[PDB]
RNA sequence: GAUGGGGAAGCUCCGUUUCAAAGGCCUGAUUUUAUGCAGGCCACCAUCGAAAGGGAAUCCGGUUAAGAUUCCGGAACCUGG
RNA sequence: UUUACUUAUUCAAUGAAGCGGAGCUGGAAUUCAUUUUCCACGUUCUAGCAUUCAAGGUCCCAUUCGGGGCUGAUCCGGGUU
């Protein structure tokens, strides 16, 4: 009969994300008229930690073409990118990494980072540490790019959306173990209030609907109908199967 | 002219950042701009039931010239004029024990929506001009009609202010001639006669016509290429 | 219409901001001068320590109206006494009233400005 | 006069003619505020019915409603 | 540094108390430099047409 | 946490730069008056929020029954003009 | 049932800055050589700099100061995209 911790995450009170430490947003340019018609080149002029995010961020000085002044970005560093380094971005910018491209205009089993759902939206898909999208073909009537992403789904993108060239930094980051509570601690400390978990097995019924019964057991499966409502949704929502999973994935 | 230099500047994409140009059409206009604009071109992007949008005929710059300039000759009276001829009959009956009669018939332009009306279903009206900027339309869409049906000669004019200023007033939406002069007699049956074939004779035509329907500046131009390319070939 | 407007912000146009001209007045008689000399010096305090502070350092002790500042104590105690303050140190008693420290020039003797106005 | 012309049209809001003039409004109202003042009645024949009157002191505001 | 004179906060030099003696000088370097290039760009550019 | 807006029968709720016509400080000219008009430059924004965060500038000696980096004596510093 | 259109409605962004349609020019296919077509349209060794209605050109006025218009920076549609 009590508001179950999932539940009570969505009220956003103690589990906001704790962004005092951040940089800022890690968005492209604006796509202007320079990055439509041709490109723009800007300048990297820092590789700097982002607290919370395992990839390094770059910040990249560009010149306003409409007023004399300065506009600094912060794109997610791909590797490679080093200070000092002119990033192209436009339609026109060339194949190097670091630059950022229109979808369509890149050959077929280009690897990009940052790379917009929609174009405008300044970088959605590919941004965490390691991750990348491929490029697997063009439509060019009815201008669509088909991109594979991290997760290995195929998604079709319209050809203007942007994307920058080469896999983003700080990958190989999860083969290392934490080794400690301590630094899962300060790992989720920059995140957010969702560590630890205490397993609703642990609790009394009250509290979660695993809580209760002489011995810490389920009592009902585990497997929740996409359907039910919120305090039900506990345990592997919707879930198509269950187990130790074999064989290949990519089902088709 | 030895110490200037011609110094030409790249106003290309990454260079010599732009010049100031002429942004009105990027303008963030205020929302009441914003809402008129858009409500003329919905009002033209729909399909317009033939009762609307015969008034997008109006009476073309000559004969409306002359409309009111006929029209100009039965101006209704100012207030000096009325307190000018309320004195010179007051003050001429009061000695005279004369009948209210020491002023001439008026000849003036009939005016107000209820009136002309009502002169209209009494026949009384010789031409009725209606305004083709009436805000709400209810109020002189059927005045076409009526001016049909009761053989009233009506002529769909631009500018309610134009008719105000004909009736001394800012707008006045309609303004009607029930009796003109003898020697205006003429050139109000020659008015009558043009108004006629332009407004009066087509009404059974344009009764019958749809308008709106049109595709703005972008679309015109994307349905003018798809008909190149695929009617066209 | 054919203006070119440089800019693709529209801003409130600059119009005329007409200054009141009230058709009758708003309070019909000018307050009087709400502190003035007479009451922003309410009396003189008379303890042990402040005539000794009279005696010997030169310093007035003045209860004050607690809404006068400093420049109020300082213009108050010239007007009223015909002397020139060196200085002014205000505080707010335990009592809720204000208590005034006012020293004066060396041209002025405040044991004598004190015997002149009555307390000794 | 014409307020009884107005009033038998009114009726028909159906037709073609008041069917796009009620897509044409709604439309500009939705634009415009939740509650906003009207610089005239829409239906003066219905404001006169309902006691308004062209003269100083009577005002007309328009408002939106949640349905 | 509102309280000092201007001797305090600037050096005698093209950037004064803004940019280092040394990053001063690579500043010219690159100007001088890249301005050649562009001339002998443009130059290039005017004789491959 | 107001405003502009939107929600709510409503007490009020959301939202904090958002679908807003959100602005005064520089000055040629105006000096029939250094102003409105009218040359010409700039705003993705109220306010509150720390007596341990940031922050303009003071020290010594003496003095009271009880005040002291505050008073007295001497010697400085900062800000505004 | 499938398709079209956009102005209702919905989503997103921007200080609503370059949208759409033509035109100029730069190598190209051919014409019934009228005309029809494709692409591009001032930036890529370098952690420099790029702002004052941009100089220049041209026209007007008005003089010891200069100011203004056109072009530089093609035309049209005012649909911010
Ligand atoms: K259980
Ligand atoms: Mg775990
Ligand atoms: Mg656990
Ligand atoms: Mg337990
Ligand atoms: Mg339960
Ligand atoms: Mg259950
Ligand atoms: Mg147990
Ligand atoms: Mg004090
Ligand atoms: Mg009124
Ligand atoms: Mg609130
Ligand atoms: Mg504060
Ligand atoms: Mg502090
Ligand atoms: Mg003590
Ligand atoms: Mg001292």
């Amino acid at each position: 009969g009590r508001v179950i911790r999932n539940q009570r995450k969505g009220a956003g009170s103690i589990f906001t994300s704790h962004t005092r430490l951040r940089q800022g947003a890690a968005k492209l340019r604006t796509l202007d008229y320079a990055e439509r018609h041709g490109y723009i080149r800007g300048i990297v002029k820092q590789i700097v930690h982002d607290s919370g995010r395992g990839a390094p961020l770059a910040k990249v000085v560009f010149r306003d073409p409409y007023k004399y002044r300065l506009r600094e970005e912060i794109f997610i560093a791909n590797e490679g990118v080093h200070t000092g380094q002119f990033i192209y971005a436009g339609k026109k910018a060339s194949l190097n990494v670091g630059n950022v491209l229109p979808l369509g205009s890149v050959p077929e089993g280009t690897i990009v980072s940052n790379v917009e759902e929609k174009p405008g939206d300044r970088g959605a898909l590919a941004r965490a540490s390691g991750n990348y999208v491929i490029i697997i073909g063009h439509n060019p009537d009815e201008n669509k790019t088909r991109v594979r992403l991290p997760s290995g789904a195929k998604k079709v993108i319209s050809s203007d959306a942007r994307g920058v060239i080469g896999v983003i930094a700080g990958g190989g980051r999860v083969d290392k173990p934490l080794l400690k509570a301590g630094r899962a601690f300060h790992k989720y400390r920059l995140k957010r209030n969702s560590w630890p978990k205490t397993r609703g097995v642990a609790m009394n019924p009250v509290d979660h609907p695993h809580g209760g019964g002489n011995h810490q057991h389920i009592g009902k499966a585990s497997t929740i109908s996409r359907g039910a409502v919120s305090g039900q949704k506990a345990g592997l929502i919707a879930a198509r199967r269950t187990g130790l999973l074999r064989g290949s994935q990519k089902t088709q | 002219n030895p110490l200037t230099h011609s110094t030409p500047k790249n106003f290309g994409i990454g260079q010599a950042v732009q010049p100031k140009r002429n942004l009105s059409r990027y303008v963030k206009w205020p929302e009441y701009v914003r809402v008129q604009r858009q409500k003329k071109i919905l009002s033209i992007r729909l399909k317009v039931p033939p009762t609307i949008a015969q008034f997008q005929y109006t009476l073309d710059r000559n004969t409306a010239a002359e409309t009111f300039k006929l029209f100009n000759k039965y101006r209704p009276e100012t207030a000096a004029e009325k307190k000018e001829r309320l004195t010179k009959e007051a003050a001429a009956v009061a000695e005279g024990k004369s009948k209210q009669d020491a002023s001439p018939k008026p000849y003036a332009v009939k005016y107000g929506l209820n009136h002309v009306v009502a002169l209209i279903e009494n026949k009384k009206a010789k031409l009725v001009l209606i305004a083709n900027d009436v805000d709400p339309i209810e109020l002189v869409v059927f005045l076409p009609a009526l001016c049909k049906k009761m053989g009233v000669p009506y002529a769909i004019v631009k500018g309610k202010a134009r008719l105000g200023t004909l009736v001394n007033q800012k707008t006045s939406a309609v303004a009607a001639l029930t009796e003109v002069r003898a020697e205006d007699e003429a050139a109000l049956a020659k008015l009558v006669s043009t108004i006629d074939a332009n407004f009066a004779d087509k009404y059974d035509e344009v009764k019958k016509h749809w308008g709106g329907g049109i595709l703005g500046n972008k679309a015109q131009a994307k349905m003018d290429k798809r008909a190149k390319n695929s009617d066209s070939a | 219409a054919l203006k070119v407007r440089t800019s693709a912000t529209f801003r409130l146009p600059k119009t005329l901001k007409l200054a009141r001209a009230p058709k009758y007045a708003s309070k019909a008689v000018p307050h009087y001068n709400r502190l003035d000399s007479y009451k922003v010096i309410e009396q003189p305090i008379t303890s042990e320590t402040a005539m000794k502070k009279v005696e010997d350092g030169n310093i007035l002790v003045f209860q004050v109206s607690m809404k006068a500042n400093k420049y109020q104590i300082k213009k108050a105690v010239k007007e009223l006494y015909e002397v020139d303050v060196l200085k002014v140190n205000t505080l707010v008693r335990p009592n809720g009233t204000k208590k005034a420290y006012v020293r004066l020039t060396a041209d002025y003797d405040a044991l004598d400005i004190a015997n002149r106005i009555g307390y000794i | 006069g014409a307020y009884k012309y107005l009033e038998e049209l009114q009726r028909k809001k159906q037709s073609d003619v008041l069917r796009f003039l009620q897509r044409v409004r709604v439309w500009e109202y939705r634009q415009k505020n939740v509650i906003h003042r009207a610089a005239r009645p829409t239906r003066p024949d219905k404001a006169r019915r309902l006691g308004y009157k062209a003269k100083q002191g009577f005002v007309i505001y328009r408002v939106r409603v949640r349905r | 540094y509102a309280t000092v004179s201007k001797t305090h906060k600037t050096v005698s030099r093209a950037y004064g108390g803004s940019r280092c003696a040394n990053c001063v000088k690579e500043r010219i370097i690159r100007a001088f430099l890249i301005e050649e290039q562009k001339i002998v760009k443009k130059v290039v550019k005017e004789q491959t047409e």
